[PDB]
């Protein structure tokens, strides 16, 4: 039927969005990361949705160790932590989750967070759609003896899209705005030798 | 008439007439900058008068939130019209509301565009662009007029 | 399912099942919403000069004297409760620091504190966000303004139409000079009060 | 009249009249100490008579459970009225029930305060304080009276 | 809407209340601890509520170890333990909870416990609102070989408030009563240079 | 209120406040110059606030087609107020619509003036003047304010 190509199905099957290595870190949420998903999102102009993240953690070489961690979420308006022992890690306005490494991955959602009514992938004027910021650290006053690396998977639920626009063919240059290489424009299709075949 | 996305909005300002030569690339205007809290629609009207011995094909189409890679009343000229100067290819510009200005056939095209923004009410934000692209280059025999003018008429609708 | 044995703070077995807590009483005065607190006028600090830090009891009012000529600016301040300045000393400004996004209308009330035999006129003008502070009284009169004479009324209220989170600026002018008979003091003080209207809201929680 | 928190309780004792000078700071009284198991309301009444050539502005307001940082019938004098001698700023004293004694306007203020305690029935506990703060300093020309008196009247209501 | 500023929401999102290090300990419950929450509670005069504590335990450096613990709660009227081997640890009137370190944190509530009808943050007279006392020790007759540190998180539920009062601006000096520095009073707002701007 | 010739016309602009000294002579304004095809009325409103220890008497009166023998918003000052600077004597100015600003009595005076011209519709023609004459000189004891302000408010009525 036609249900296999609906807008809900087209934005499912949560995939990798970022990989973090800690041989404290800050990773702001940005869907315009890997070019595979950026081109898919750039099809429409206005999109409204919410996410559901999942953190699978493990030391390098893959082995697991009994260590306790803390993932901390920061709303758009808040001071981000700047040290391993700041007051941000203790303020309670911004929630946090505690989970041991030898446990199932921590699953947590995040609602549609914006002063406007929908996200804007294209803004024509001058200064806006920040989604938050995650902070990861190992709980304890001393220094952890084990290196960790974690990868973040993100899903999209309750998707609504507006005002479709043409896709993109030129390679990307920056993660914030669409400048291309205006001297080596690559054509869309392949090339024949003479138009008879 | 063509209504953008099938939604009605709920004087006759005439801009300067650009000259279409035999090697022109295109033009575009930003709105509501070209007519210079805010909430209003528009009624774009483009006319291109030429003799019966000329040939060509224009493509006029709006594009909401058209970022580049403030012209004003005069307008601007595209540099690489194949990629619309923004990376998106011209060959799929037809997704947005559009019309054809085939000189062998009618020479007028009008588009009704309602308000399309993420907030109910809005001078620094430009809502949509208006692109005019000569898809088929214009040609004529020697001795005829070398420039064919195009006129753009803008009429605000349901302003507040 | 993934997401077990995790301690999400923003999310229990009783320890004394047999205990029966004390039943409540009817202590008069209960707050159900914090909006009932931000709806009462409080004294603004318009005289926030750098020389009143030593003696902070004079920052609650600004003076008017006979020495000032007519058609001269008296005081001016913005209308942004969140930002630092005069709005730090009111309950609305203090509570707005616990939240991120706020919207709604505002109202500001003044109160003359001079003698009974003193008369005159003062012009209060508010300019919408986006523009510039008026340079002349004739320029200010064309905009939104309220003519206040303390010889008849003792308090007037100016209502700000709409604020949101490039801020509106309010001004107080000198319509007529300060007149006073012989035998009465030559200086008078004005106290300003501020409060929110019935459509003020806040959205996100924060920590000061 | 102003009723504290809009709840009615369910002789005319006149205290000594404090003198308001040109450099005074304030006064406060504790209840029900000033009139010296217990359950009763009160009806506070403050009057400040002055000529029409004087100016000033008082601020009389109750404050339940007003701790400091047993005066009696005489009263007491604040040391740092800006912070109410307890850390809380004066600029937001208006949250509690209050009245203004603007000398250009009416010179009387009455407050009805009901019983406010965590137990139905109560000599060592003082329920609420009564603060009088000269927000606007008093001024006059030379030759007039240098002290303006203030009178406080207390009437128990629904005592038991 | 207006539900985002109700009294129930304003006192949620359990945050850190105390940190304890055991290189037996007693920690009496006191909401008037960290100044961030003390100023928020001091807004009202009478408050009535109940709490829900959570103990996340771990050795320093963050690693977890299979050790058995005992958290013990003491009602307001009871003799507090004074030694590792007292009869208080064995009396059954005051409940206790046993949980291993390599386990999810122990969550336990506590009802509204007071002879009066509401807590009093401000008392004018002379002598009252004690909430209890928690005691933590490692089960066993011998001495434990591993150092532990635990942090206590506390939530507030079913909040009722009465008689609002002005906030506080001066810095705190003591944890029991409100004396300020009566010689260096700090003003509430900032300062301009002349009142025209 | 006084209606000029008993005929109704069929914002609140506040002009600068002139200062009335102890030796002033008078002021006059021309209309509709002071607020700078045309057809409109007006609602003049003059207020003069002063203490109860002052005395004086003003005379505010309109005068259609008042020629002299374009001031603007500021106004002007008469040179010989006895002959109204136009030859006509002041003692019979009462024929035109007028009011008294006796300081012992009310201190406000409002005049409604309709359109009075020989053509149904009219920037170079001034319809009427507005004269303020201190008939009785102002006096006061030493130490009081030496200048008493006067405020003029203009409100167009039935403009077209």
């Amino acid at each position: 039927s036609t249900q296999e190509t609906a807008i809900g199905n087209f934005f499912s099957r949560a995939g990798l969005v970022s990989i973090i290595t800690m041989p404290y870190v800050n990773w702001d949420i940005d869907l315009m990361g890997y070019a595979q998903l950026r081109r898919k999102c750039e099809l429409f102009t206005y999109m409204r949705f919410d996410a559901e993240f999942t953190f699978v953690v493990a030391k390098p070489n893959g082995v697991l160790v009994p260590q306790l961690l803390q993932y901390m979420y920061v709303p758009p308006g808040a001071p981000k932590p700047t040290s391993r022992d700041s007051f941000a890690w203790q303020t309670a306005t911004n929630p946090s989750v505690f989970v041991k490494m030898t446990d199932p991955p921590a699953q947590v959602s995040v609602p549609f967070m914006s002063p406007a009514s929908a996200y804007q992938w294209f803004y024509d004027g001058y200064p806006n759609n920040m989604m938050g910021t995650f902070s990861i650290r190992t709980v304890g006053t001393e220094k952890s003896p084990h290196s960790i690396t974690l990868r973040v998977y993100m899903r999209i639920k309750h998707v609504r899209a507006w005002i479709p626009r043409p896709l993109r063919n030129q390679p990307y240059l920056f993660k914030t705005n669409p400048n291309y290489k205006g001297n080596d424009i690559k054509c869309t299709s392949t090339s024949r030798d003479k138009i008879t075949t | 008439i063509v209504i953008a996305y099938g939604e009605w909005p709920e004087r006759f300002f005439t801009l300067d007439t650009k000259s279409w030569a035999k090697d022109s690339k295109g033009w575009y205007w930003k709105f509501p900058d070209v007519l210079t809290l805010y909430r209003s629609g528009f009624c774009v009207h483009v006319q291109c008068n030429a003799s019966k011995f000329h040939q060509g094909a224009l493509l006029v189409a709006v594009l909401p939130e058209y970022v580049l890679g403030q012209p004003g009343q005069v307008g601007a000229v595209l540099t690489h019209p194949y990629v619309l100067d923004a990376g998106i290819p011209l060959s799929q510009l037809t997704v947005c509301p559009h019309q054809w200005i085939n000189l062998r056939t009618n020479n007028c095209a009008t588009i009704i565009v309602p308000y399309m923004n993420t907030v109910p009410f809005d001078l620094n934000h430009c809502n949509f662009g208006l692109l005019v692209i000569p898809v088929v280059p214009l040609d004529f025999n020697a001795g005829a007029t070398s420039e064919i003018p195009i006129t753009v008429t803008i009429a605000p609708m349901c302003a507040e | 399912k993934p997401g077990t044995n995790q301690f999400l703070t923003t999310d229990s077995a009783p320890i004394l099942p047999g205990f029966h807590p004390t039943p409540p009483i009817h202590i008069p005065g209960e707050v159900h919403n914090l909006l009932e607190i931000c709806r009462v006028e409080t004294i603004l600090e318009v005289n926030n000069l750098k020389t009143n830090e030593t003696t902070p009891m004079q920052r609650l009012c600004f003076p008017v004297s006979v020495q000032s000529k007519t058609g001269e600016l008296c005081a001016a301040f913005r209308a942004d409760p969140g930002r630092d300045g005069p709005w730090q000393s009111t309950i609305l400004g203090q509570l707005c620091r616990y939240y991120t996004q706020w919207s709604g209308s505002l109202e500001v009330t003044f109160m003359f504190a001079g003698s009974f035999m003193a008369t005159g006129k003062m012009l209060i003008a508010y300019t919408p966000p986006g523009g510039n502070v008026p340079a002349d009284r004739i320029t200010a009169m064309l905009g939104t303004h309220v003519i206040w004479d303390f010889g008849l009324q003792s308090s007037v209220t100016l209502v700000v139409p709409w604020i949101s989170n490039t801020t509106g600026i309010i001004t107080i002018w000198y319509q007529t000079n300060y007149v006073v008979p012989i035998g009465a003091p030559t200086t008078a003080y004005i106290v300003a009060l501020a409060a929110a209207q019935d459509n003020f809201t806040m959205k996100l929680c924060k920590d000061t």
